[PDB]
């Protein structure tokens, strides 16, 4: 492939360098219209810029933690973290994020990887070996109220067990209701005026539980979960402008107010190098 | 009041006219729906899509 | 070799290798010709 | 239930109205049934809110 | 003698002809076409009302003045009171449409300006409370008036700030989405052909607005000396290939 | 195991069913049909709504009591206010259409009564005054409501006699007219289907009415021993092949 | 394989809507019995609803 | 590849893809046809 063609002095009556923006197209002009190049080649292919690659490497997207203690005297499992949960969501942490908003409409598959680690702040004589059990809890379906209900069972739900320190993996189905997932909706979930505005109401994924299958020992011992997300088989439609303001909230657009400018000033003038 | 064999029955009144025999909305998953075997099972699962067939017999 | 089932469970993807810009770059309903003068 | 995905409601009323023979009184009834069109798409598996329990069961 | 200058739109029963245009853009270069069987889910026949509502409607005109912000409609909500398009509109539970937007603003050879109109799909406006704060439905239903980005911030209503876009993402950027610039020395109107365009393949009306059309002064209005300091801009809109499905009782919406 | 007696109707996204039909008439042998290009004078394009427009529209019931006169309808001024077909209608300056009446009254095998159910092509009402008094517009617009034969004579009204058929003929010569009776002994709906008649290709949907239905009872109702002495009748009407052509403003109607 | 057919307006003596449930049969009714419909197909196989899928887990 | 020797041993079965609800939804004796009448 020729990244430059070889080309000579010109003095014609076909200028390709004036144009008209006003038309909306950014015409095609190449280094050889407007001075005289040698012959080059690319040597390149553009390969690591394909969206599969942009958007397939795996991504923090959620950190929890639960806590393995006596539930003893516990009113409120959920809130003494004796199992924590998480509302599926891929907009919670921004790197990510911003990379998926420079489209509309994405559609993939996921792969997540969740790493457990353990953590024992006060006075222990040791590190117990603990197992994760996450249950995916979709919308409809009997969410847990204690750390072992009879919803842990999860019969009909997909789980999987494996030990604090190491790793779990599998991968899910684009599991979207619509043809693509909308990055963004201008829309309501139906007529009324008081509503929620935005893709929250679209992005009805529901939620996934973790806990601790161990009963209690002596100590404490806290559990820090991190989900991280890959996209696998990557489909994106209709670019848009990329982020320039900081985010305030999953699913709306909104900033914060009293930003601070996001074009950097010059030290110096116009003129200024 | 409580679960009994009058529920599955919709009354007529004999001559009324222009009048409502009956509402619900087709929330499949929830109120009358619910117990029916269709109610029963598309509980099992999370997404439904298709028609359905309502048939009312008279007695 | 896939040693799974189902589609969603393989690996990534492979290069699109398609790239057409035309539809983001030059989106006019009458073509323009390089060199020719943008308006007529 | 989700309102996004909502699918609207049946209703059902007089269209002349129901009239008696001679001899004859009170309400009568209509059953109603429903079942699903060989149309329908029912997908991802998860847990009935249906059931549940508190101990498990013995013998 | 053709040029890409003059040209006629002929739709329906109304006809639009421009002396001085710069091409036309199709976004994404694709042309309006109907729902395709292999697309279909709905199983109803859809109702094409063909010519009684792909015509042209002219919304009411804006005035570009020295300190004009922008000006934002959404579709197919600017159109909601338009004719027979209208009543389809509020009567079926769903409908699908492509447009042909035509934006003028005329002036004389002494004047200067730029505006850019632009299509942005889902434009999801951010609240200017910040936080989670939500945009009230009215607020994104403005109709033919449209939002106008140099009012004041209202309480329930979207932020206006034009560098931002509505949406935190900065105005220099908005040429990634179709769009043309009107500039008085070269031009006088701008036209987009929008083709449908959802993750569904056919929704409502009412509850959401697949596209935003902006019209935004770049280059600040300068009307030579003693002229009048402003020009009027007027925006027609004509729904193509317009399909109702699932006909009924006629929504209701708030406000 | 077809009986002549059992049948169903579907059109556009309603679906009428009859156990206990007597067949039913296709005026003059002829069933709707759209407008050939050959008979075509107004160079319009028309609309064809189609499905949203030709479905079944059931007006408000009535109630037959033995001391009932009759009642008339006029089309399309009955459909005047029905969903989509009745906007079609006041926006657009001419429009055409055929329909399907079903007229519904059941009882029991004790009672007796028959109905006549007929439709006269142009029926001009005469003014009960006499002289050349005319029948002011209102009065010939009832909209879904219809004319009530057994009402009182109003001022500008139309004269109400029922020997008369509302014009100087008598009741016993409607039978030139399509028609169908509902005799409780046999019947319990009657259904004729209606092309369109006029001297003119398309016409104005809003001042001229092209036929009127009419329903007659001629056997009094007769009810079995201490049963409610009335029944009720109900007109169920659906547009079929419906055009509309020259949209503008919308009419304004008097009253 | 279609979900629903193309089909138009009915005048029929062949009502497929009207049975009698005491037979013990669901009479196998479509929506293209008793309104208009457009083609449309089903794009699904329905796998996992198969009992090797349901009890399979 | 099974790597076992028992057929107990492998893995789930594959879709019947046998799917015939006639023997629930019409078990009349007498056939019926959508269309003509239910009684004769
Ligand atoms: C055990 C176990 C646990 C699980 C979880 C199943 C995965 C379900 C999550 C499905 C994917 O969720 C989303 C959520 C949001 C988005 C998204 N939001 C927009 C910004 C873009 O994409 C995409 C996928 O499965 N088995």
């Amino acid at each position: 492939t020729v990244a430059s063609i070889s080309s000579g002095p010109k003095h014609t009556q076909k200028v390709p360098i004036l144009t008209a923006n006003e038309t909306g197209a950014t015409m095609p002009v190449l280094p050889s219209d407007s001075i005289e190049t040698r012959t080059t080649y690319m040597h390149f292919n553009g390969s690591e810029t394909d969206v599969e690659c942009f958007l397939g490497r795996a991504a923090c997207v959620h950190v929890t933690e639960i806590q393995n203690k006596d539930a003893t005297g516990i009113d409120n499992h959920r809130e003494a973290k004796l199992f924590n949960d998480w509302k599926i969501s891929l907009s919670s942490l921004v790197q990510l994020r911003k990379k998926l908003e420079l489209f509309t409409y994405v559609r993939f598959d996921s792969e997540y990887t969740i790493l457990a680690t353990a953590s024992q702040p006060d006075s222990a004589n040791y590190s117990s070996n603990l197992v994760v059990q996450a249950m995916y809890v979709p919308p409809g379906a009997p969410n847990p109220k204690e750390w072992d209900d009879y919803t842990w069972q999860s019969a009909s739900n997909p789980s999987v067990f494996f030990k604090v320190g190491d790793t779990s993996r599998f991968s899910v189905p684009y599991v979207g209701l619509a043809s693509a997932y909308n990055c963004f909706y201008d829309g309501y979930s139906h007529d009324d005026a008081e509503t929620q505005y935005g893709i929250t109401v679209l992005n009805h994924m529901g939620s996934m539980a973790f806990r601790i299958v161990n009963e209690h020992d002596e100590h404490k011992t806290l559990v820090k979960i991190r989900v991280y997300h890959r996209a696998k088989h990557v489909e994106a439609w209709i670019p848009r402008a990329p982020r320039a303001l900081p985010y305030t909230s999953i699913g709306r657009t909104n900033y914060p107010k009293n930003t601070e400018p996001v074009i950097k000033k010059r030290k110096g003038d116009i003129k200024s190098y | 009041t409580k679960d009994e064999v009058n529920s599955y029955l919709i009354p007529l009144n004999a001559n009324r006219q222009n009048e409502q025999v009956f509402g619900t909305n087709l929330f499949i998953g929830d109120g009358v729906f619910k117990t029916t075997l269709l109610g029963e099972i598309v509980q099992y699962y999370t997404h439904w899509s298709g028609s359905l067939r309502f048939s009312l017999m008279y007695t | 070799i896939n040693y799974y089932k189902d589609a969603a469970s393989t690996s990534s993807a492979g290069q699109s290798l398609s790239m057409d810009p035309s539809k983001f770059t030059e989106p006019v309903k009458d073509l323009m010709l390089k060199g020719a003068p943008a308006l007529n | 239930p989700d309102t996004y995905t909502s699918a609207g409601f049946l209703s059902c009323w007089y269209q002349t109205s129901l009239i008696l023979p001679p001899e004859t009184t009170g309400q009568v009834y209509l059953l109603s049934f429903i079942s699903a069109c060989p149309d329908f798409k029912l997908r991802l598996m998860k847990d009935t809110q249906t059931i549940s329990q508190t101990v498990a069961l013995t013998e | 003698g053709y040029s890409d200058r003059v040209q006629q739109i002929t739709l329906g029963n109304s006809t639009i002809t421009t002396q001085e245009a710069a091409n036309a853009v199709v976004c994404y270069a694709e042309w309006p076409e109907y729902l395709p069987d292999v697309d279909a889910s709905d199983v109803n026949k859809t109702s094409k009302p063909d010519t009684s509502v792909c015509r042209f409607y002219t919304l009411d005109s804006k005035t570009w003045t020295t300190g004009s912000k922008g000006w934002c409609w959404k579709l197919p909500d600017a159109l909601k009171d338009m004719g027979v398009f209208g009543q389809n509109m509020f009567f079926h539970s769903l409908g699908r449409s492509g447009y042909t937007v035509h934006v003028q603003c005329n002036a004389t050879k002494f004047h200067s300006g730029c505006l850019l109109v632009v299509v942005i799909p889902e434009h999801q406006l951010a609240s200017h409370e910040g936080g989670n704060v939500s945009v009230k439905y009215t607020f994104t239903h403005p109709g033919e008036r449209g939002i106008d980005l140099s009012s004041a911030n209202e309480v329930g209503g979207p932020v206006k700030d034009v560098l931002y876009n509505m949406n935190g993402t900065l105005l220099g950027n908005l040429l990634i989405f179709p769009h043309q610039f009107i500039n008085l020395r070269t031009n006088n109107t701008a036209t987009i052909v929008i083709p449908y365009i959802n993750s569904v393949p056919i929704d409502s009306m009412t509850r959401h607005n697949n596209v935003s059309l902006m019209v935004i002064p770049i280059a600040p209005l300068t009307v030579p000396t003693g002229a009048t300091p402003s020009l009027p801009i007027t925006v027609t809109i004509a729904p193509m290939c317009t399909e109702f499905s699932g006909i009924r009782s006629k929504s209701i919406v708030p406000q």
